[PDB]
């Protein structure tokens, strides 16, 4: 992650919000089903992120339409927070890496394998960052009773 | 055998009307045009109809007694004479002379004439303001429909129960609780097992002295009065026949224009800010009286506009 | 003790929808067995209906049926519910209003199920049902048959002019088998019973949707005829004794009526559940 | 019951051959109700009553109802033309005569489940085939 | 299976092209039920009856149900465009003509195992792509 | 006294979940074999179910199955379990309620597996199955076939694959093969059995979750038909003979019913384990 922008701040706030504190008055009820949804729907999320004009609306609609059950009314805050973090991370990633990717691909000396090692996809990198943050939250929160 | 239906000596009336009606007999022809208009075919169908219309039902019928045991105390109403028709749209027609052209609603197992619970539920709901679905085609008549039906429901509720004043939202909530068992919207109310309104099948209860099925004619005269008429023969439930309506109704609790569960209303009553003015209760007996008034008003079955299916109190 | 056989007696026209799309006359069909193609109840539907009946007793439901969906503590249910298979179906006749119809294959399936599951009172029932089936097979000698055990039901037309009832005087019907299967019992061949229970012969109810008294929709619904009998197996999975006793007492009480299937508001699937009486 | 694509093909050629479907792939709008009512009549009253009712030619109906029975006969003939040798030992593979009355054919051959099943499948095929074209 | 991103892109383009989604990323509510019911209908009935039912115009429905068949045809055409043309391959890459109803194409282009697989995949892609938008 | 073959006879519908995310109509797909794509049970689930049945006898489980997952000391399992491959499946018929369906490729696979593993009674079964397969291939002459062996079952139609069965008179089916493969057995071509056992023709059931009468969820489940026959191989290593005898007696006792797979509370996956009978 890049500590330059508000993505780092939102990441820290998400960790603070959805990580359980020790018994003492209530937390924000982290949901673990979103972890596997992001992994499974990663390519669809990439398609949504690549849509510049309707990115936020498409992300919100996708999360609402996938998590459309009665239980999910309590996880609207989590959905909104992860949507904001994903959008911020994608914007930072494109700003940092777009021209770098174009110039790396246009280079003729570098081999294809080294090109693919050097080239990073902004949308997929942001999705992986969200996935790793949620996995860390779940790892801290869960205990084998 | 010929009368007094019972369970030991009878022929399934639905079976006779639908499957055994058009049985192929020697010397009887109704495939050809000549056969369909012949007097032999007319005699065959006359004998079949006479077999159909020869059965009576006793008040102490084990079938009706079993129905009473299973579905509770019935609501007994008596048929008046235009007759009574159910299941008129069922296909029963070949083109022959002396045959029943319209369909009839028979129970498969017992064979008795009956009115399905769906028919009763729809007939009762049709007199409630929110029976019509808000759709593109119905939006023209939608305001007048609800406006007319809400007044009727209001007077009927004030008549049957002690509630002096009822609001439009209260009527909507009561209707959606009785028929949909939900809120006006899509929300579900946590109801107990007994807090459900069930509309069972109305059965013919007792034909005192006489058969329960008779034959009737509707003879349309076309748009040309110079052409011949068209005699249509159908089967009807005879007048002076007792119809047993079975319901499973509960008590509806309305607090601040919303439908509440029994335990919900108990908790509401226990609270300090309980306004008795905002609490309304319609019991199962009052619901039965409301349904009885609706049935005595409009009736049930087919061709209700031209009189068929009107009921009187037994 | 562990396994008991319960008989379902329906009091109205019962519809457990299969939910599949039919592009023929009947828009809504009923559930059928995956193997025998006979009408049945899925064990999930039976368990859901019985859990709905007992929902008030939270402790009993939690111990017997399990935890409610999306509860924080997911604990498995102890009692195991098996699917209900068609035992007897009423068939229209000319000598009586309806007859209780069962096929030889249904009897053989019941005998095999009792052998495999080892019901509480299964020994005498298996013995007598095997004797009855052997007598029926001896009398039939490979042909189609419709055997009644009442001499007054000779020559009865079982829903079809082809099917006529003959009374074999040699074959006895034990009173307990009559109680289990039903009064006015007719034993049909597999072909006859399959014809009488297929989609072209099962009862259909016509429904229409009216908007301001004008018909908007129209469809036909397949139903299982009233007074039909279905049997299902209940397995006692080490459940607590007192809750089990309450469950069987409430279930087998004559005043108890349970709704199974669709169209509850219009009085469709109301049934009485009975235990296998000792022979 | 699953309707095969060959049955729908047979229905299309039978509806063209009698004259339900015009050369511009259109049909009179009342044949839809005709076929639906025939299916309902078969399921409710029985095979013979429905066949007799819709076979009648001296009707007061708007259009030619008997052409649906003709389409039925053609579909059943096409279905029987592809019956396998082992099918012909169990099922009747004989072709229905063109000029023969369908109701009297059924009566003379009984009321066997084969004929009723064929009629129901062919009626469903006719409904599906009409659903593919425009109602005038 | 796993979600095919290219098929999701084809589904997005076909939903936009067949006038399902308005200028705002919004669609009539009943299309969700249409897309969901299409696959169940295909499995429970045949592919041909389901395509006939959904392709049927002049029906009594809350919206234009044939638009989903149009979307399916567009997605199948895009898939066949992207198909690799190599010998010893099974897939036929010829596009479905725009003057052709899908029912007619499946009727005269049988051995439709490839068509069945393509239709199921296109239905799944349609279902997953419709979730990016909002229902009015 | 090693690597003997056991046959699984299902008393109800079996669902052993594959755990793969299907985004189509059937969210819950059953477990299928890696190479032949036929429905199967992994040896992990088989071992888990048999351990769950025997969990009361702690010493027997410890000796034969291994050690508890949270035991301080670990003990390897001494008995080797193998995956249960499908042997016979029920298919709908018109003359009989159902037929037992097996393919020539299934028979070839069974013969090859028995030859490789050398079951306890393998020699006679291999010889007779090879004779039957050779006769079937001689009669078929490379064409698609559906062969029944009871002369009364000639012309029986498989409903899903609308093909009527023929009776090859000169091909004998031995009573031990009848006991193994099942009664009313039809042997089809590989394509017919593949079509019968595929996802589109296996029984799919619709289920929902109701919250106060309104549907909260809806999903489609596919199941293995009741009375399906599966076979697995059981190898005993350096296991004690007394515990092995107790295990084999309890497992093959007619009163023993084992639950394999999911949906135990709604009677799914209940089966009986039978040993390979001497020819």
């Amino acid at each position: 992650m890049s500590k330059k922008g508000k993505s780092y701040v939102k990441f820290n706030m998400l960790l603070q919000k959805y990580i359980l504190k020790n018994k003492d008055q209530e937390s924000e009820k982290f949901l673990s089903s979103v972890i596997q949804m992001i992994r499974a729907h990663a390519e669809i999320l990439q398609i949504i992120l690549q849509n510049e004009d309707k990115r936020t609306e498409m992300l919100k609609n996708y999360f609402d339409n996938n998590f459309n059950e009665s239980c999910h009314l309590g996880y609207t805050g989590l959905f909104e927070d992860i949507q904001t973090l994903l959008c911020l991370r994608y914007q930072e990633n494109i700003q940092d890496y777009q021209n770098r990717n174009e110039i790396i691909q246009q280079n003729t000396i570098l081999t294809s394998d080294e090109k693919e090692i050097l080239i990073v996809s902004p949308a997929m990198d942001a999705i992986h960052t969200i996935f790793t943050a949620l996995q860390f939250i779940h790892f801290i929160n869960y205990n084998k009773d | 055998m010929p009368k007094n239906y019972t369970l030991q000596n009878a022929s399934n009336l639905g079976w006779l009307f639908y499957k055994d009606y058009y049985r192929q007999e020697p010397n009887v022809d109704f495939i050809s045009t000549q056969g369909k208009e012949s007097d032999t075919t007319a005699d065959f169908f006359r004998k079949t109809n006479q077999r159909i219309t020869a059965y009576q039902l006793n008040s102490e019928s084990p079938l009706v007694a079993a129905f009473n045991n299973h579905f509770g105390t019935p609501l007994q109403l008596k048929t008046i004479y235009p007759g009574l028709i159910t299941g008129s749209g069922l296909p029963h027609q070949t083109g022959s002379k002396g045959e029943f052209k319209l369909g009839f609603q028979f129970d498969y197992t017992t064979g008795l004439p009956y009115i399905p619970g769906s028919s009763i539920k729809g007939t009762l709901r049709s007199m409630f303001p929110f029976s019509l679905k808000d759709k593109g085609s119905t939006k023209r008549i939608l305001p007048e429909y609800r406006k007319e039906r809400m007044e009727y429901i209001r007077d009927l509720i004030i008549e049957v129960t002690n509630i002096n004043e009822i609001s439009d939202t209260e009527i909507q909530a009561l209707e959606y609780a009785i028929f949909t068992n939900s809120t006006p919207s899509g929300k579900t109310i946590e109801f107990s097992l007994e807090e459900k309104d069930v509309f069972y099948d109305a059965f013919v209860a007792d034909s005192k002295d006489g058969v329960m099925l008779s034959d009737d004619y509707i003879t349309p005269h076309g748009e040309n009065p110079l052409k011949d008429p068209k005699p249509i023969l159908f089967l009807k439930i005879r007048p002076d026949v007792t119809i047993n309506f079975y319901f499973k109704l509960c008590t509806t609790h309305l607090y601040k224009e919303k439908v509440c569960s029994s335990k919900q209303i108990e908790e509401i009553k226990k609270q300090n800010d309980f306004s008795s003015s905002d609490y309304k209760m319609i019991t199962a007996h009052q619901k039965r009286n409301l349904f009885e008034k609706i049935l005595l008003c409009i009736g049930i079955g087919a061709k209700t506009n031209i009189g068929y299916g009107q009921l009187k109190k037994l | 003790m562990t396994t008991r056989m319960y008989v379902i007696n329906t009091l109205s026209n019962m519809h457990v929808g299969s939910g599949e799309v039919n592009y023929g006359v009947i828009a809504n069909l009923i559930q059928r067995d995956s193997v025998t193609n006979l009408p049945n109840i899925n064990s999930s539907g039976l368990k859901g209906a019985i859990r709905e009946y007992f929902k008030e007793n939270e402790d009993l439901v939690r111990e017997l049926f399990g935890s409610a969906p999306r509860d924080e503590k997911t604990l498995p249910g102890k009692v195991r519910f098996f699917e209900a298979n068609l035992l007897s179906m009423p068939v229209r006749s000319d000598k009586v209003p309806f007859l209780m119809a069962i096929s030889d294959e249904v009897l053989q399936e019941l005998i095999t199920k009792m052998k495999f599951f080892n019901c509480e009172e299964a020994t005498q029932y298996i013995s007598h049902l095997s004797t009855l089936l052997d007598n029926i097979k001896t009398q039939a000698q490979g042909t189609d048959f419709a055997y009644v055990f009442d001499p007054l039901l000779q020559g009865a037309i079982i829903e079809e002019v082809s099917i006529r009832a003959t009374c074999p005087s040699h074959i006895p019907l034990q009173p307990s088998l009559k109680k289990l299967l039903g009064d006015r019992l007719v034993i049909l061949s597999h072909k006859y019973f399959s014809i009488l229970s297929d989609d072209n012969h099962l009862p259909v109810l016509s429904r229409n949707n009216l908007e301001n008294g004008q018909s908007a929709n129209l469809w036909y619904e397949q139903v299982l005829p009233r007074y039909s009998r279905l049997y299902f197996m209940l397995m006692d999975g080490n459940a607590q004794s007192e809750y089990l006793k309450k469950f069987r007492d409430t279930l087998c009480t004559p005043s108890t009526i349970i709704q199974i299937g669709a169209n509850a508001s219009i009085g469709y699937g109301y049934c009485q559940i009975s235990e296998l009486s000792p022979f | 019951m699953k309707i095969s694509k060959k049955q729908i093909e047979y229905a299309i050629e039978a509806l063209r051959a009698n004259n339900i479907i015009t050369n511009d792939n259109q049909y009179p709008k009342v044949f839809k109700g005709y076929i639906s009512s025939f299916g309902a009549a078969v399921i409710q009253s029985g095979l013979i009553p429905a066949i007799i009712f819709f076979e009648n030619e001296d009707n007061d109906a708007n259009a030619d109802r008997h052409k649906i029975i003709g389409v039925l006969k053609d579909i059943i003939n096409a279905m029987r033309q592809q019956y396998t040798v082992t099918d012909a030992t169990i099922l009747v593979s004989s072709q229905i005569p063109a000029n023969y009355s369908m109701a009297q054919y059924i009566i003379e051959h009984g009321n066997t489940d084969q004929l009723l099943k064929e009629i129901t499948e062919a009626a469903v095929a006719m409904k599906l085939a009409l659903r593919m074209y425009k109602s005038e």
